């Protein structure tokens, strides 16, 4: 925890930063439940409206989860 | 470590039908995995990649797709070339741990064995053994029954016997069966005789040689 | 074309040590990565480890960090898989394949042919190869049927192929049974026209490495 905290700040891992956008989809939710009177009809219908906010964030997501796990294990990548 | 169970352990289906098997990932893998295709006794081969991506070269037939930690491999129209075990692998973070494999075999039309039968070689014969062979070929399904006879004695306890996989072409098996005797007790004998059972045979088959006939 | 070629097969005695090579061919050798994989008797693949072609880092799967290790003759586009202190377990067909990630993906997209490795206290016996001759009781529906007998040899595996390759079709060469010395046999059989048995040379040819055998038998009608 000490030594690879001290990684993470020098190196400008962004990981406040995704901490944070997992914070602010948690808050999403919670603003969203309480403006909406309930929401389970329709589930679908709320699903549509995020996906049209934000069709690419779970994609590019595990796009970056992938590369950081390839990172991490030190893979060769080359293009095509 | 990720677990990836794969299911079922084999299953099989007739040419033309629609082959579909499943993969478990223990933890979330985010698309990254990978099929492989394994022919008997050949290298395994990628089949896809990313969950879905149809390896260069590989049949259109082949397809992915993932459902939250479940992933599955289609056979849109199964040929008979597609027998082979098929694996998935974790391919998000060392180590990729592969699947337990699933077999894949094909369905046919019974087929009655064509039966042959070999006296030892003279080569052999010289060396003071006798190797006599029945081969069973191209049938289905893959149980057969072969009983040796020595001048209609049934034998027992000098024979070995082994079944192809299937084949890639045809969807039968082959099978081969030797009676090993020395070559003293070959000579005490007359009639070499193998008789064949099969789903395709309304009765048993025999072929048969006399000892030093032409 | 891509080409991985991987050393023949082995016996090894416990204890002993093996390398197994794996040449490589046809692409930029240090661009992409290099794994290992275990094929035990059965379905099973076990994912052994990797190594960088750029770096030389490894990583091993935890059931081969002790006697594993995998390196480089980046001069040759050649990796090797040297186990130590070769054990009873040890025993299984070794694949090496190239890994590519492409920036998205990771995966082994070209293999080797595989390395079959034995650890035994047994040691190598040659098999004798005897034909089986086409007959009228190898004969039916215009077809003969004719052979090689590959017998008492060890360890696996024999290879045979029907003139030196250029006969296929029609082959069935079936599983080595075990004998009860513990040694093995095989059959090696294929399906030809009758009508050119008078015109066509049909030869196996018989490998098996681990006794240096490379026999070429023809197999021809009986004559009387």
């Amino acid at each position: 925890n000490e030594a690879w905290n001290g990684f993470v700040a020098a190196a400008e891992l962004p990981r406040n930063e995704a901490d944070e956008l997992r914070k602010a989809l948690d808050n999403l939710a919670r603003q969203m439940i309480m403006k909406d009177k309930n929401w389970h009809d329709k589930g679908q219908q709320y699903r549509n409206w995020f996906l049209k906010e934000f069709p690419r964030l779970k994609s590019e997501l595990e796009d970056n989860i992938r590369r950081l796990r390839a990172l991490a294990d030190g893979v060769q990548k080359v293009h095509k | 470590d990720i677990q990836m169970t794969q299911s079922p352990d084999s299953l099989s289906a007739s040419v033309g039908e629609t082959v579909t098997i499943t993969c478990g990932a223990s933890e979330n893998i985010y698309g990254a995995l990978n099929w492989y295709q394994r022919k008997q006794g050949k290298s395994p081969q990628l089949l896809i990649y990313g969950a879905t991506n149809l390896a260069d070269g590989m049949s259109s037939r082949f397809s992915g797709s993932r459902s939250g930690r479940q992933y599955s491999l289609k056979i849109s129209s199964l040929h008979p070339d597609d027998v082979a075990t098929y694996y998935c692998q974790n391919a998000l973070s060392m180590p990729y741990t592969f699947g337990g494999g699933t077999n894949l075999e094909t369905k046919r039309t019974v087929a009655a064995p064509s039966v042959f039968i070999f006296p030892p070689s003279d080569e052999q014969l010289k060396s003071g053994t006798a190797s006599v062979v029945c081969l069973l070929n191209n049938f289905y399904p893959r149980e057969a029954k072969v009983q040796w006879k020595v001048d209609n004695a049934l034998q027992s306890g000098n024979s070995q016997e082994s079944v192809t996989e299937q084949d890639s072409k045809d969807s039968t098996y082959s099978l081969s069966s030797t009676l090993t005797l020395s070559k003293a007790d070959y000579e005490k004998h007359k009639v070499y005789a193998c008789e064949v059972t099969h789903q395709g045979l309304s009765s048993p088959v025999t072929k048969s040689f006399n000892r030093g006939e032409c | 074309q891509i080409q991985l070629v991987q050393s023949g097969p082995d016996l090894k005695k416990p204890g002993e040590t093996v390398k197994i090579s794996c040449r490589t061919s046809g692409y930029a050798f240090t661009n992409y990565g290099v794994n290992w994989v275990k094929q035990a008797p059965g379905k099973g693949l076990k994912w052994m480890g990797w190594i960088n072609t750029n770096t030389g880092q490894t990583t091993y799967a935890e059931e081969f960090r002790g006697r594993f290790a995998i390196s480089l003759e980046t001069s040759a586009s050649t990796a090797f898989l040297t186990i130590s202190n070769l054990k009873n377990e040890d025993s299984a067909t070794y694949f090496c394949a190239r890994l590519i990630y492409d920036g998205d993906y990771i995966s082994s997209d070209f293999w080797g042919q595989g390395t079959t490795l034995t650890v035994s206290s047994a040691s190598t016996k040659g098999p004798s190869v005897f034909p089986l001759a086409p007959s009228s009781k190898s004969t039916s529906g215009g077809t003969a049927a004719l052979g090689c007998l590959v017998k008492d040899y060890f360890p696996e595996p024999v290879t045979v192929s029907w003139n030196s390759g250029a006969l296929t079709s029609g082959v069935h060469t079936f599983p080595a049974v075990l004998q009860s010395s513990g040694l093995y046999s095989l059959s090696s059989v294929v399906t030809v026209p009758s009508s050119s048995l008078g015109t066509q040379t049909y030869i196996c040819n018989v490998n098996h490495k681990p006794s240096n055998t490379k026999v070429d038998k023809k197999v021809e009608p009986k004559s009387c």
